[PDB]
């Protein structure tokens, strides 16, 4: 059917719950409460392969026939949105057929030194406009080290405030629904018939 | 007789008799369906034989009112209702020959300091039944007009200071009170109360904008009015609105306990999946809006895989179109779909309510008697305090209550001085449809004879934050002493911004009042005075009164009062009917036919100068007017309107080979002939005068006639129907003409060859 | 049928072709050069007649079966729209309901003198509003004799003026489609077989 | 096989010899449908052959192209059409190994001073059949290519100062021509025939531009646009425009000649009934549009009583609606009424143009040969004069024109120069939509390197004449030094208006910019710069290129950068969605995680502030972000986020009862907790890394665990689904701490108890 489109087109849904020289630490890690609270909780292996883990960086490289009630494994699902506003219905391919020769809106023609140039200055700008938003702004002395540079962005917050004496939480009130008794019920009747002549 | 009216007492006694005792056996044990049958037939039978005699009945039911009252207010809704019928019933079916249905409405509002009273309004006049609001509603009008003073007033105070605050988060539920309170308040409330109540809907007012402001609901509104599907879809992904939309085995065991737990884990999923869908329709509807692409993807969280399988399945469109339904077709399929998943959505609901119900019941109420009230736990289920229904209906209620308040001259104060709240109030009106007419009706109410709230009100007009339509609203009422301020504006508005919905405004008022004439004799109507232009352009430039007008505030632009004139042949047609209209009234009133003429006259020099499609409208008036009598036939002939109209045709025949040769044009020149052979034909066709009148003015359009049939006879593809009709017309006037003359066609034709 | 309403209400249609003391004239008629012809033109009885109408005022008081090319009567049909506006769609009526008790939009209480003499105040505004918008503001001596007024406002315009001396109407041309023929057959074949070889 | 090639030579030319006598012999006398059959069968033989062999036919053709122009250019369309692929068979087919096929295009050309190609041109290339058109174009493509210069220039000079004003008011037959001259006109032509031409096109469009300014074109495409019946049905009730809607016996005596007559006068009848028709379907669809009542009717001229008749059946409507169809549903039918009465219309139309042609043949062309083509009188009852697509079209053909001859330094001055061009087309782009692309393309050309008219453009937008959307398709093209200032411009209106449509056309803007850096090596992308915030400032307040930002002209607003935060939390999810992207897009550039992991934490505090509703594309970046890595999960496990979750938990179960208790929420809360614990169990969730951390991570979490595992499980009857997935995500973290360490958990409970 060459009349049929597709205007709302699901991908690949992400799956929430995953399926189950010599490196050294530096002066202010050793000195850090945390990090030696850690040291006597696990093995010294155990803190080796922390520790090399925390100092490296990753290297990146129809029918329904599934029920409303089913179980499965939860996810966040992307939906594309191949659609047209109603006010530009029949506009904007006057042009659109490729049998036509009038050179249309191609790509200006530029040398690779150029366009990479370009590219990371823009890159460089749209990055400073997204970073002057953070509240409070980050100093990094050396960010080729991924821990040093999280933690000089993150130490301010104070994330390792541990929660103060708690307590035991109070039940919330249920739903509960108990018709009303009358209260003669659950505790003189007169004689109509005696009066009224 | 006697004997049977003493029969028929005993029967109802002991027929009331049985009643209680049955209801209280009932009570004493965990009752089933047989053991509430007899009630009903009981009342039942009760009824079939009240209204034989409904003044005994009364005296019977004042007698007991009490056992009545706590039966009405505590038994279910079956028993509820007949009890509630029959005290109706006993209370109005009374002919007041006496004071004893007076005594009968005093214990009623009396019993039980009010509390029987209370609960059965808190019960009934605010519930889910809207039949039962109604009733209780009849109830509460037929009470309070038949009781005492203190009375009355105790009832509308327990109405607003407790029964009104449980309604405030019921959109419609609370219509009835609101409409009783705003009856009855102003004749018991004292001063100082109606005052308290007025700053307690404004601060009411004051937080319900602060939510809309602050919500997005403006947008939102926007983009579902721009796209078709109406206010009533704001937020049709959220948990649906029980008000405003009105749609298990026994648990014996702990398994069949453990199968309706588990039933309901499922049910959650389903609702938790179905409202995931509509947040993806939602999303859709919001790209259609928006103009900006390649906008991006929208993440969803789901619970399994149905889905991202639903919408590979569904998620298509028609890409052919018939026109003209290339937006109409998409639209109403994309309605159809997300009706169909919010009515799943609302009985998922539904059934979630009904399974939590079972399980309380089967938990705690295993062994209470059936013959008791079931309450249902509509307050937590129901999303009102979020919906946009409901909040304006709040709003609606709380603008009623200020309009009722009004005729009190502290409140009206209270109401003026407030801190801009009547720009507050036309913002919202302008903002949303659904309050406007009400909020401008109150408007109109401030707008009394007052002249400084008018000069505010003109400013907030000019300035762009109040339509100008609330004036014309204005004017649609009399015994108004500052109708002139508010005339002249709109007359200025419409003068200088031109714009459609001004001028067709402007012109329904005038034609209104050019109406309103008829209803007054014609000695008064006989009165009317011709003033000249320096009189009415006085009144518009100065701000003086009509009466006064026989330094320069006001600048009048470019010449202002052809307007009028120009909106006779307006793009928009419904100016041009109007317009049209109001010439026409004007060719009705006393000693006005002539300027009527006179307006025709000159504006018939723009049939060259517009298309004809727009001058239809004018064609018909000038057949009205020319058509109104014979003696204005007689009087327009004599001032020689033929010879104009034949010189008219002359000249359009003459210019045909100068005009482009396509169907446009043909089409335009056959249009204005037939305006002109038409208006020619009626002012010499009709009775014997006009008969007299063509005979007398035959000699100045015999040879025109003659040789504009020919002309119109010598076009054979260049035909439309328009010149056809002409050439008809022109042909039956020359038959008529030389039928007794054939001399004079002769001579005619002599002379020509 | 309850939910079906009529949006678009068709009227009476006005046909357009009609189905077929002493009074004497004043000095300014006696020396109208119009009347004077007239007056040569037919007989004294038609004068009488002409003069009494002029001087006079008027005494004022499913399925479809006709197919579309039927030949009828012309006339106009005026067409009453009592539609709602899509934008006011379930709006405007909150207190529509009859049972309610609240006094509504209800006209104000006056007197019938005071409604009168308002009633004539507005006419006079708006009769002086649209009479202003005439090109040549007209002069009435005496508006209550008809023909008067009218020659008071009409006069001006010249509406007797003859056409000039009329000449034969110009036919307009039609339309032809005349094929064109190749000027080769109105009026030396090459042998192709001969050369190429 | 030279003998097979001599037979197959001899057998074509032979062929060509029948084709030749018979077309004369069939020319010389009135000729049928047996005359010119067998002369479509020697085409198609023809035909056959010459594929097999097409330089044997190129040279063929090249011997004799007079004979086959004239043969292409006189007879019908089957004839000529076929010459037509032959013709382009022979001239492209060929390897162009010599000078044959420009020997071939240059004789095309040539022949008969170009009488026989203008004729072809003019009857092919802006004809009414589109794929003839088409046929047309290529072959005018491949011989302007196999061409000589002067051919060439001749050529295009031919197709632009006799052709293209033929086609002036034909709108989408003119395409292919304009496509032509557009492409080639700048190669062949000199630079004051460049101007000229600009000059000419600017003064088209001020004539189309005054055209649509008169004529009222703009109201009622308003009325079209709000009622969603669409821009192609402006007057619906016009004669229709045979462009835009593509869709009797042979008279032998005068009889048959009279009926034809009669047959046409009824015909005339019935389209004028159908045309009024549509105006009262017209003033319907207007009175829907006004807002204003008791509006006045509309008067319409009738032949008879079938109108009348057909509106009282046909004017009805349903008050009853399904929600959410109470537009959709009326408006549908609405469109399918007029449809229907459209089509009718066009079929008289075309009815009514098929009786005129017989009787012309009747009269004159009864002697006329069949072999000649018949010309059809198309522009007499086309009405594209006044038709809103077609003149749409022409201005498009016109912008197109000017783009084309923008390279020319001249006319680019002379555009640049004229009164006011620019702004009257960005207003004219603005009003209507089928103009906006292209024009807002050429205005794109004219914001080059050129900093002056980028400026006039900026003071345009600003002014409210221009939309900001050709900024950004301005920055959808590289190469462009002037990039920054209109960068500058659109941050600044983001920033300023808040604007839902400013805000995600910067918001996509720069996230392209972000995702164009994928194209580049890794060194490249390590050489960001990480500048302080006052070299950004700096850069936005004064007017400097980005490199020397190492007086204050303009001013920027209270605290201005956090616009994009707020961004990811708007009420518009297209906003959400983008705000959110962008950020994602942050987390994956060099040396920028902490920075995206800054904000993250930065914003999870909104979380408490706003409806749970709004939150969900945060979440979701947050999961995103958080599981980049497991190297990230372990840094940020360092930096103690499992603790701030974990209170984050407690604050949220320890603070329930003082909620209210409805269904919003519960939903509400169940979202966040939700949200806290799926974060939780990703960061300690995975491979033996994230086991070693929950191992390490174990004492300060156990008893939070263990005590919001009781209470969530504690919960009946408010359960919602994301309730439950949070508990039963934490009985799986409590089940996997306590699988080996038994005694900890002991301890735990012990010092709980
Ligand atoms: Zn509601
Ligand atoms: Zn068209």
């Amino acid at each position: 059917d060459p009349n049929v489109q597709q205007v709302i087109r699901p991908l690949a849904t992400i799956p929430i719950y995953p399926p189950t020289q010599p490196i050294v630490e530096d002066e202010a890690l050793k000195k850090d409460e945390f990090w030696k609270t850690l040291k006597t909780r696990i093995s010294e292996e155990d803190v080796d392969l922390i520790l090399e883990t925390m100092k490296s960086t990753a290297k990146v490289k129809a029918q329904v026939t599934t029920t409303s009630d089913s179980e499965g494994d939860p996810g966040w699902l992307p939906l594309s949105f191949e659609t047209t506003p109603i006010r530009s219905t029949g506009c904007g391919g006057y042009w659109s057929d490729k049998r036509f020769l009038r050179p249309r809106k191609m790509q200006r023609e530029q040398s690779v030194a150029s366009s990479n140039a370009e590219i990371m200055e823009k890159a460089e700008i749209a990055l400073a406009l997204i970073r002057a938003s953070c509240l409070h702004e980050p100093v990094f002395t050396d960010p080729t080290k991924p821990d040093i540079a999280l933690k000089e962005a993150l130490q301010h917050l104070r994330l390792g405030e541990k929660p103060a004496k708690m307590m035991e939480y109070q039940a919330a009130e249920e739903l509960v629904n108990m018709p009303e008794r009358d209260p003669i019920t659950t505790g003189e009747i007169p004689d109509f018939t005696a009066r009224g002549y | 007789n006697k004997y049977k009216i003493m029969r028929d007492k005993y029967k109802m006694q002991d027929l009331l008799q049985q009643l209680v005792k049955k209801y209280l056996d009932v009570s004493k044990e965990v009752g089933g369906h047989q053991q509430l049958t007899e009630i009903v037939d009981v009342l039942a039978s009760i009824t079939k034989l009240a209204l034989i005699r409904p003044d005994m009945w009364r005296d019977v039911c004042s007698t007991h009112t009490t056992w009545l009252l706590r039966l009405a207010c505590y038994t279910t809704d079956v028993v509820a209702s007949q009890v509630v019928e029959l005290l109706i019933v006993a209370v109005r079916d009374s002919s007041v020959g006496g004071q004893l249905s007076i005594q009968l409405a005093d214990s009623i509002v009396e019993a039980e300091n009010g509390e029987f009273i209370e609960k059965i309004i808190k019960r009934f006049l605010i519930g889910r039944d809207e039949q039962l609001r109604w009733t209780l509603h009849g109830m509460l009008r037929s009470v309070i007009q038949l009781a005492s003073r203190q009375n009355q007033c105790i009832l509308v105070k327990k109405l607003y200071n407790t029964i009104y605050p449980l309604a405030a988060n019921l959109g419609v539920q609370g219509a009835q009170l609101v409409d009783l309170i705003a009856t009855y308040a102003p004749r018991v409330f004292s001063s100082t109360e109606l005052v308290a109540m007025t700053q307690s809907e404004i601060s009411t007012i004051e937080k319900i904008r602060n939510t809309l402001n602050g919500d997005g609901y403006q947008g939102m509104y926007k983009l579902m009015s721009d796209l078709g599907l109406g206010w009533k879809s704001i937020n049709f992904d959220r948990n649906p609105c029980l008000v405003c939309f009105t749609s298990a085995q026994h648990i014996t065991c702990d398994a069949e306990r453990g199968q309706c737990v588990q039933e309901i884990t499922q049910l959650l999923i389903k609702m938790e999946t179905t409202k995931t869908k509509l947040t993806g329709y939602r999303a859709a509807c919001e790209s259609l809006y928006l103009r900006n692409r390649p906008l991006p993807p929208y993440k969803l969280h789901v619970e399994n895989n149905h889905t991202s399988e639903f919408f590979d399945a569904n998620g298509t469109m028609n890409i052919e179109q018939l026109p003209f339904q290339s937006i109409t077709m998409p639209m109403n399929n994309l309605a159809v779909a997300i009706r169909t998943l919010h009515s799943e959505l609302c009985q998922q609901t539904q059934q979630l309510m009904y399974l939590h119900e079972e399980l309380n019941r089967y938990d705690h109420a295993s062994e209470v008697s059936v013959v008791f009230h079931k309450p249902q736990n509509i307050s937590y289920y129901s999303t009102g305090q979020s919906c946009f229904g409901c909040l304006c209906n709040q709003l609606l209620h709380s603008v009623a209550l200020l309009h009722s308040s009004c005729d009190d001259e502290n409140a009206l104060n209270l109401i003026l001085s407030s801190d801009s709240l009547i720009e507050k109030l036309g913002v919202l009106a302008q903002t949303y449809e659904t309050l406007r007419e009400e909020v401008e009706e109150l408007l109109v109410r401030l707008m009394f004879d007052r002249l400084d709230v008018t000069t505010k009100v003109e400013k907030l007009i000019h300035t762009g934050d109040i339509n100008l339509s609330v004036m014309v609203k204005s004017l649609m009422y009399a015994a108004d002493p500052t109708w002139q301020q508010k005339l002249k504006l709109l007359i200025r508005l419409a003068m200088d911004k031109r714009d459609e919905n001004c001028c067709l405004q402007a012109l329904m008022v005038l034609s209104k009042y050019l109406e309103a004439t008829k209803s007054v004799t014609l000695d008064e109507r006989k009165k009317i005075k011709l003033t000249p232009n320096k009189n009415i352009t006085k009144w518009l430039t100065t701000d003086e009164e009509w009466k006064d007008c026989f330094a320069p505030t006001k600048s009048l632009p470019s010449n202002p009062y052809q307007w009028i004139t120009d909106c006779l042949f307006s793009q928009w047609m419904s100016v041009r009917s109007a317009a049209n209209q109001l010439l026409v009234n004007l060719s009705r009133q006393q000693f006005h036919e002539p300027v009527a003429l006179l307006i025709l006259c000159e504006n018939m020099s723009k049939l060259s100068d517009v298309p004809s499609s727009v001058c239809d409208q004018f064609m018909c008036s000038a057949h009205t007017i020319i058509d109104s009598s014979v003696n204005t036939k007689a009087r327009l002939f004599v001032q020689q309107f033929h010879v104009y109209l034949i010189k008219r045709i002359h000249e359009e025949c003459a210019k045909l080979h100068e005009q482009s040769v396509n169907l446009l044009s043909d089409n335009m020149f056959g249009e204005r002939l037939r305006c002109f052979v038409e208006l020619l034909s009626l002012l010499l066709s009709g009775s014997n005068v006009e008969n007299v009148l063509l005979k007398a003015g035959a000699d100045d359009l015999l040879i025109f006639l003659l040789h504009s049939t020919i002309f119109l006879k010598r076009i054979m593809t260049r035909r439309t129907r328009a010149t056809d009709s002409s050439r008809i017309a022109l042909e039956k006037l020359l038959k008529r003409v030389s039928c007794r003359d054939g001399t004079k066609l002769m001579s005619v034709c002599v002379e020509s060859l």
